[PDB]
C-alpha cells in the first residue's frame, strides 16, 4: 500500500 | 528473454490457455471475466476489482460530503475495450522495466518460484492443494479446469489510488503469515501515478507542495511485488505491529501509526524503526513456520490428485524454501539457509533499492504526506519506455530526471486532484  | 514473451491485445481471441474467460475463488457467484496469463504463475486481468471482496462491488462515489483525502473515485475508468488494452500494455510494459534490472530479475524469479504451499489437506499423510490459491479457466469446450498461479495484477476498487495486495484466507491458517504463502491479488493502475517534493522538509509536510515530480510507477508496482513476495512466502508482518510515529509532528499530533510491514518494504532508513529485539522475534517466529512446513512435507506419504507426482511437489517446495535434504530424505530448515532467504525478501527486495536500479526520483520515506495524483499514457514509447521510463535517453528529459519534472514534461501529465492542505 502505498500509505498516505 | 523478455518477461513475457507476448505482446498481448485485449481483444486477441481467447484460447483458453494463457487468453481465457476465467473465475476466481471469491466463495461467490460472479460472471467469467477475460484474463491474460502474461508469464509463467502470473495473470493479469484487466478490470476493476469487484471480485476479491463482494462487499466492494461499487465503484460509484459517494456524496461529495463524504470523499476524504487521499483517494480518487471514477466509475467509468477501465470500462472500455481501449482502456483494457492500454492496461494489459502498460502492466506488461512495467513488468519488463522491473524485469531489466538485476534486483527485479531476482524479485520476479522469487515470486514464481514462491507456489503457495499445498497445506489443504485434512490428513496429515498426504498433501492437497488449496483451492483458493487457483483460478477456473473455461476451456475450448466449454469446461472449467482449475490452475494454481501466485499472482493476478487486477485493476483497482472504487478507489481508483488504493493499490494494495489481497488475497484469500483460509478458516484457520493465516497463509500470509505461517509460511505457507497464498496467491496474491494486487490491486495496481499504470494509468495514473503520483506526485511528490524533491525536498524532503517539503514532502513531508502536509501544507506544503503542489506534487512537481512523479512517481515512476515501476516503483509503485515493484513496491507491490515486494509485500506480494513476503505474503507468498507467508512471511509479512501481522498489519497489528506498528511504529507509532514519532518522527513527524503531523503524524504525532494525528497520532498516526504504520504498519511494520510498510517500513519494512520501504527498506532505508525506514526499515530502521524496526527495532533489532522485534526484528529477531519475526525472524525465529517465521524461522519456526517453516520447520513446520519442513515437518509437514515429512509426515506427507501421498499427493491428492494427478496434476502433479507427490515427490515433484516436495521438490518444488524443496526449491522454494531452500530446505535441506539427509540421507534418510528428511527436509529440515537450515538456519544460514533461512536468514539468507528470509534477508533476500525482506531486506534486498525494497522500494529503496528498486530506486537505486531505477536510477529515478523517488520518496525518501513513507513517512510523507500526497501531493497530488495525475493521470498518464506509459504505452507510447515516445512517452516511457523499458530502460528509462519517463527519463528518455538522449532527450531534453534524460538528465536531472527532466522526464518526472511534471513542469518540464508537462505533456505527460494531467493533474487530477491536489491532496496538499486535505490532511
Ligand atoms: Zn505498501
Amino acid at each position: 500500500r502505498r500509505g498516505i | 528473454m523478455p518477461f513475457v514473451n507476448k505482446q498481448f491485445n485485449y481483444k486477441d481471441p481467447v484460447n483458453g490457455v494463457d487468453i481465457a474467460y476465467i473465475k476466481i475463488p471469491n466463495a461467490g457467484q460472479m460472471q467469467p471475466v477475460k484474463a491474460f496469463k502474461i508469464h509463467n504463475k502470473i495473470w493479469v486481468i484487466p478490470e476493476r476489482d469487484t471480485f476479491t471482496n463482494p462487499e466492494e462491488g461499487d465503484l460509484n462515489p459517494p456524496p461529495e460530503a463524504k470523499q476524504v483525502p487521499v483517494s480518487y473515485y471514477d466509475s467509468t475508468y477501465l470500462s472500455t475495450d481501449n482502456e483494457k488494452d492500454n492496461y494489459l500494455k502498460g502492466v506488461t510494459k512495467l513488468f519488463e522495466r522491473i524485469y531489466s534490472t538485476d534486483l527485479g530479475r531476482m524479485l520476479l524469479t522469487s515470486i514464481v518460484r514462491g507456489i503457495p504451499f499445498w497445506g489443504g489437506s485434512t490428513i496429515d499423510t498426504e498433501l492437497k492443494v488449496i483451492d483458493t490459491n487457483c483460478i477456473n479457466v473455461i476451456q475450448p469446450d466449454g469446461s472449467y479446469r482449475s490452475e494454481e498461479l501466485n499472482l493476478v495484477i487486477i485493476g483497482p476498487s472504487a478507489d481508483i489510488i488504493q493499490f494494495e495486495c489481497k488475497s484469500f484466507g483460509h478458516e484457520v491458517l493465516n497463509l500470509t503469515r505461517n509460511g505457507y504463502g497464498s496467491t496474491q491479488y494486487i490491486r495496481f493502475s499504470p494509468d495514473f501515478t503520483f506526485g511528490f517534493e524533491e525536498s524532503l522538509e517539503v514532502d513531508t509536510n502536509p501544507l506544503l507542495g503542489a506534487g512537481k515530480f512523479a512517481t515512476d510507477p515501476a516503483v509503485t508496482l515493484a513496491h507491490e511485488l515486494i509485500h506480494a513476495g513476503h505474503r507468498l512466502y507467508g512471511i509479512a508482518i501481522n498489519p497489528n505491529r506498528v511504529f507509532k510515529v514519532n518522527t513527524n509532528a503531523y503524524y504525532e499530533m494525528s497520532g498516526l501509526e504504520v504498519s511494520f510491514e510498510e517500513l519494512r518494504t520501504f527498506g532505508g532508513h525506514d526499515a530502521k524503526f524496526i527495532d533489532s529485539l522485534q526484528e529477531n522475534e519475526f525472524r525465529l517466529y517465521y524461522y519456526n513456520k517453516f520447520k513446520d512446513i519442513a515437518s509437514t512435507l515429512n509426515k506427507a506419504k501421498s499427493i491428492v490428485g494427478t496434476t502433479a507426482s507427490l515427490q515433484y511437489m516436495k521438490n518444488v517446495f524443496k526449491e522454494k524454501y531452500l530446505l535441506s535434504e539427509d540421507t534418510s530424505g528428511k527436509f529440515s530448515v537450515d538456519k544460514l539457509k533461512f536468514d539468507k532467504l528470509y534477508k533476500m525478501l525482506t531486506e534486498i527486495y525494497t522500494e529503496d533499492n528498486f530506486v537505486k536500479f531505477f536510477k529515478v526520483l523517488n520518496r525518501k520515506t513513507y513517512l510523507n504526506f500526497d501531493k497530488a495524483v495525475f493521470k498518464i499514457n506509459i504505452v507510447p514509447k515516445v512517452n516511457y519506455t523499458i530502460y528509462d521510463g519517463f527519463n528518455l535517453r538522449n532527450t531534453n528529459l534524460a538528465a536531472n530526471f527532466n522526464g518526472q519534472n511534471t513542469e518540464i514534461n508537462n505533456m505527460n501529465f494531467t493533474k487530477l486532484k491536489n491532496f496538499t492542505g486535505l490532511f
